[PDB]
RNA sequence: AUCUUGGUGGUAGUAGCAAAUAUUCAAAUGAGAACUUUGAAGACUGAAGUGGGGAAAGGUUCCACGUCAACAGCAGUUGGACGUGGGUUAGUCGAUCCUAAGAGAUGGGGAAGCUCCGUUUCAAAGGCCUGAUUUUAUGCAGGCCACCAUCGAAAGGGAAUCCGGUUAAGAUUCCGGAACCUGGAUAUGGAUUCUUCACGGUAACGUAACUGAAUGUGGAGACGUCGGCGCGAGCCCUGGGAGGAGUUAUCUUUUCUUCUUAACAGCUUAUCACCCCGGAAUUGGUUUAUCCGGAGAUGGGGUCUUAUGGCUGGAAGAGGCCAGCACCUUUGCUGGCUCCGGUGCGCUUGUGACGGCCCGUGAAAAUCCACAGGAAGGAAUAGUUUUCAUGCCAGGUCGUACUGAUAACCGCAGCAGGUCUCCAAGGUGAACAGCCUCUAGUUGAUAGAAUAAUGUAGAUAAGGGAAGUCGGCAAAAUAGAUCCGUAACUUCGGGAUAAGGAUUGGCUCUAAGGGUCGAUCAACUUAGAACUGGUACGGACAAGGGGAAUCUGACUGUCUAAUU
């Protein structure tokens, strides 16, 4: 029961915080993420002729 | 010592032998002088010192 | 939940006592004592584990056959293939460069 | 009064030298014949860091010339020499920097390296990192080449004794600040128990002939003569002179 | 230990010197359908080597239990 | 973002042990860790392993060097003083 | 391979 | 004679038997029960345990039967006690083998001498290979190499085993099944040969095999530490289904629980690395981390290690869970099901490819293999080959019980001390913190009655606020997280959580941030809004007081075990 009321979003605001914001989820995993995401794109639509290799090579940089 | 060695070992079984009480038979003997096992050993008492 | 004991006597989380737990047909969870693992052989020249051989113990290669143990050229389970194409390409070259080192002293003789 | 510290030393038991990382002794090959008459060619199959040297040693290869072997030897590696490279070692290997040369065979000027004192004593001169001798004469009557030492003593040696032509490498060792007591800890965990180290007027008269007193100070003068005893020869030994250096100290 | 697939060489094992027991295992299976069969399972002991073969065609079985020779000491389950 | 105006690499020592120290561990910090140019195949792939010892990533070749760099001067001119004393005894 | 082995084969054969 | 040994008083039925939260009811047993046993209840350890195993150490304490004089600072029918017995099963786990720091004979040299040095030396320092000869298992035939004893690890190196069952007490040791290693013996198949010692593949390399002495060269054995990332395993969490149990005034398609798969073997499976084709600037590829490429990138196509995973054999016949008949039966007997999924900055652990660090670069030896070499031997109607398969025989010796500590060890003892290590569940939370719980274990520690003074441990306090005192000693106040805001000085790194402020619950919502092929599947993080309440809300737990200066030691670090 608990479990499913944090799921909605209850019981988590600054009054039941206790870690850190990177305690609670580092900044690094966060990034991670992110840069897998971007890259994964990037290499699907070069990969489909969305985006020609320089393009590419551009945007993996700004990424 | 549950890794032990044969010495300790034979050692041990000597004690094992030897810890008893006197048999009740000495007692009767002629001129007997014996009364009890003065030489009793026991684990919680005294260590055998190998 | 259900937690296990070392199967020897040795105590210590030393390198030649690791375990690994594993469900039994039992139903319960057991150490398994684990081996240490095997490198791959080594070429003799530049250091690269050589292709095509198996990796063992040691004595393990004992029990095995040769075609695991080797491969099928000069130098086999030893030197990697690039090194002993350069093998072959210096011995040609400087064997040949030798009879032209004589030759030149023997026409300024 | 007790032992002192500089006395225990002699004994050798915790003041040992650290020896289980070592490569072995660095030493020139043992002289004989190719190296008297000819030359004799080794590769330099390794180089590589020894614990408590500064200086990288140099793993080189010779074939035995009696036996079908081959012969590692370890040099102390000179600054420039590579793995691959051959050396010459010999009475008529050529003037480059690794070769193994007589003293007699190379000019004035030259620059060498691990110089043998006596012939064949296989290397004792100019080992460290960054140390080198230099020639500067021959005698060629008394077969006797003279040479600069990195103390700056000026030395006469055979002709025979060798050398390796170039510098010790690591040079420039000592330049960089240790920093923290713990680099100095480990520096001499990797040669012997020397450190850290206690000032004798830190300790009781018991210990030392500098201890005691209401404060610390040495109370004598601390230059010793050399005649002195063991358990005296502690302070300045023998000292010409003593205080701060006004000058340049090179001959 | 040891799966033998061809029966050829499953009949070889059973003339074999040192193969003194076989065993007959059924087993009930149910296929890639719902449709349930008997497996069997051949077992000879060899010496080395446990060797099973498998027939999940319950014809091909009973044929393979017939020539079995009358030496090997079969276990029935 | 430039993150320190000068400690650079020394900013590891935080406060500790002196302006003079760590700015003369500055420059030989910078040294040892510098990738150098192999004379060998061509590329900057020389790093430092151990004081004294300067191996290339690409070729594998090793060279003995300086304690934190591959070349100290007075090795340069030890090569040149034996090249010029080379060709004095060869003509 | 190690001389036991090597051996071994050589008794093998001696009969 | 603070005499010696022994005995005995007063003190005195006195000090006292108060740390570690905690006991209660009934029955049984028995002369006797606060304390034994069973049952019922109430609690605790709370997985960095009061749980399950071991190392050192102990030595029978283990288990059973009998049993209470002494011992268990109360008791005792109970016991680590007393008496009498039972009990430890190995080719595969250890020892045994190897070398480490080291220890230490010999040759020699010292020393009046007990002995000392030294460990390969200023020594005539051995012991293998092969054929035979068929005289015999030694001289003979040949060859070959010559380093320098030995001891030193139950955590280093190291040949080989697993599952299920079984006892009062033993089990990786017994039983059943299923494997494997070493040494030996050895003959059948396969393979190989008239081109005598195999073929295929451009290649990386492949394969069931596929001669190879001396001698030599390589490899493995064989190695730091930290950091993030990837992958595996076990655990955790969770869906559906098939069973059993719990709750049911009401509600709950509910809460709990079973649904497992060993070593070994076959087939298959990879980051890295490598090969072929090809020829790159409009530079491209690419990691969380910026490295790579004309010394050949990207790309296309291949090769390899088998860590690791999958499928099959092992193996359902085992184990688990149920049901239905037997019945103070040996204790049965019969039947059913034992299935299919998901998820992740999770935990623990293994491991890969990397990166950081050093004036630190992080054992040795036995042992095993490969290669180079070409000694030697070998066919035609028959020769070779046990590094391929299958088959035969053997595997000695010593250890093995149990505790491992608030009662099995050391501390005069059943002592709040000390003593090395593995496994490790749910919630809350940053968390192996504190607090609560499941599995398992315990419920021990003299008790009853009463509730004076003085204590010990724990608390609170009107108004004042250090006036107390050598001295704010002791206590209080502060405390988590988010946002804001932060001076002097400075070695420019710091100072800094400076100082100083605000917010925090519950509920109902909104938004943003992904994966896989427009469909479809899935985590938690963050931000906002409404409503709501005795304006509470890091609600218990947990958790900085701060500032202005001076003396002094630069810093981290170290010492007077038991007054600094
Ligand atoms: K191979
Ligand atoms: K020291
Ligand atoms: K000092
Ligand atoms: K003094
Ligand atoms: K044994
Ligand atoms: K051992
Ligand atoms: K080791
Ligand atoms: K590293
Ligand atoms: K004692
Ligand atoms: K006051
Ligand atoms: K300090
Ligand atoms: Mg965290
Ligand atoms: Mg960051
Ligand atoms: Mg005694
Ligand atoms: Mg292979
Ligand atoms: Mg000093
Ligand atoms: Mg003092
Ligand atoms: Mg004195
Ligand atoms: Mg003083
Ligand atoms: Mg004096
Ligand atoms: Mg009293
Ligand atoms: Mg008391
Ligand atoms: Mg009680
Ligand atoms: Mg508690
Ligand atoms: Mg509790
Ligand atoms: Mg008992
Ligand atoms: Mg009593
Ligand atoms: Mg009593
Ligand atoms: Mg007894
Ligand atoms: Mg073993
Ligand atoms: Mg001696
Ligand atoms: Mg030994
Ligand atoms: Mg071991
Ligand atoms: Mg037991
Ligand atoms: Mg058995
Ligand atoms: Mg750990
Ligand atoms: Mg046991
Ligand atoms: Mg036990
Ligand atoms: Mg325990
Ligand atoms: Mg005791
Ligand atoms: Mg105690
Ligand atoms: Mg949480
Ligand atoms: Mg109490
Ligand atoms: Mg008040
Ligand atoms: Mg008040
Ligand atoms: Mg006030
Ligand atoms: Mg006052
Ligand atoms: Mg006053
Ligand atoms: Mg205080
Ligand atoms: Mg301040
Ligand atoms: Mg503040
Ligand atoms: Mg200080
Ligand atoms: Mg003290
Ligand atoms: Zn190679
Ligand atoms: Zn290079």
């Amino acid at each position: 029961a608990h479990a499913q009321s944090k799921r909605e979003g209850r019981h988590s605001g600054y009054g039941k915080r206790k870690g850190t914001r990177e305690a609670r989820l580092p900044s690094q995993v966060v990034w991670i993420r992110r840069l897998r995401v971007l890259r994964r794109l990037l290499a699907k639509y070069r990969d489909a002729g969305k985006i020609d290799k320089h393009l590419y090579h551009v945007l993996y940089k700004e990424s | 010592a549950a890794q032990k060695s044969f010495r300790i070992k034979q050692k041990m079984a000597k004690a094992k032998k030897q810890n008893r009480p006197l048999p009740q038979w000495i007692r009767l003997r002629t001129n007997n002088t014996i009364r009890y096992n003065a030489k009793r050993r026991n684990w919680r008492r005294t260590k055998m010192n190998i | 939940a259900q937690r296990v004991t070392f199967r020897r006597r040795n105590p210590y989380n030393t390198r030649s006592n690791k375990i690994k737990v594993v469900k039994t047909p039992g139903g319960i969870l057991r150490a398994q004592h684990v081996k240490k693992l095997a490198t791959r052989p080594k070429c003799g020249d530049c250091g690269s584990a050589l292709q095509g051989i198996s990796t063992l113990r040691p004595r393990q290669y004992a029990t095995v056959s040769k075609t695991h143990k080797t491969v099928s050229r000069a130098y086999g389970g030893s030197r990697c293939a690039n090194c002993v194409k350069e093998r072959i390409i210096r011995a040609f070259l400087i064997e040949e460069q030798k009879i032209v080192k004589k030759v030149v002293k023997e026409q300024t003789e | 009064g007790r032992v002192i510290r500089n006395q225990r030393k002699g004994a050798g038991s915790i003041f040992t030298s650290h020896t289980r990382l070592r490569q072995g002794a660095a030493k020139l090959r043992t002289l004989d014949y190719a190296e008297r008459h000819g030359y004799i060619r080794g590769i330099v199959k390794q180089i590589v860091h020894d614990s408590g040297r500064g200086a990288p040693l140099a793993k080189v290869v010779f074939r035995d010339p009696y036996k079908y072997r081959l012969r590692e030897e370890i040099f102390i590696a000179n600054e420039g020499v590579h793995t691959g490279q051959f050396i010459y070692a010999g009475k008529k290997a050529s003037l480059n920097v690794g070769n193994v040369l007589p003293l007699g065979s190379v000019p004035e000027g030259t620059i060498v390296s691990n110089v043998e004192e006596k012939p064949g004593d296989r290397g004792a001169l100019a080992r460290a990192s960054g140390n080198y001798v230099i020639i500067i004469g021959h005698n060629p009557d008394e077969n006797k080449t003279r040479v600069r030492l990195p103390s700056g003593a000026k030395k006469v040696i055979s002709s025979d004794a060798r050398g390796v032509i170039g510098v010790i490498a690591g040079g420039g060792r000592v330049d960089k600040p240790l920093l923290k007591a713990g680099r100095a800890f480990h520096k001499y965990r990797l040669k012997r128990n020397s450190w850290p180290k206690t000032r004798g007027v830190a300790m009781n008269p018991v210990d030392h002939p500098h201890g005691g007193g209401n404060h610390q100070h040495i109370g004598k003068a601390s230059t010793i003569s050399r005649g002195a005893v063991s358990g005296q020869k502690a302070g300045l030994i023998a000292a010409r002179r003593t205080g701060l250096l006004r000058g340049s100290q090179k001959t | 230990a040891r799966e033998i697939t061809d029966i050829k060489q499953f009949l070889e094992l059973t003339r074999r010197a040192d193969v003194k027991t076989a065993t007959v295992k059924i087993n009930k299976k149910l296929n890639k359908a719902g449709k349930p069969f008997r497996q069997t399972k051949f077992k000879v002991r060899g010496s080395s080597s446990l060797y099973t073969l498998v027939i999940n065609d319950a014809g091909k079985a009973k044929k393979l239990i017939q020539s079995l020779p009358p030496t090997l000491k079969v276990n029935r389950l | 973002a430039k993150r320190t105006k000068k400690v650079g690499i020394t900013g590891k020592y935080g406060v500790r042990y002196g302006s003079s120290l760590r700015r003369q561990v500055k420059k030989l910090e910078i040294q040892q860790h510098a990738r150098y140019d192999c004379s060998f195949c061509g590329k900057k792939t020389v790093k430092r392993g151990a004081a004294g010892i300067w191996t290339c990533s690409c070729c594998k070749k090793t060279v003995a060097g300086g304690a934190y760099t591959v070349s100290t001067a007075a090795a340069a001119t030890v090569r040149s003083t034996i090249r010029r004393l080379r060709e004095m005894v060869e003509a | 391979m190690r001389a036991r082995w090597r051996k071994k084969r050589t008794r093998r054969l001696k009969r």
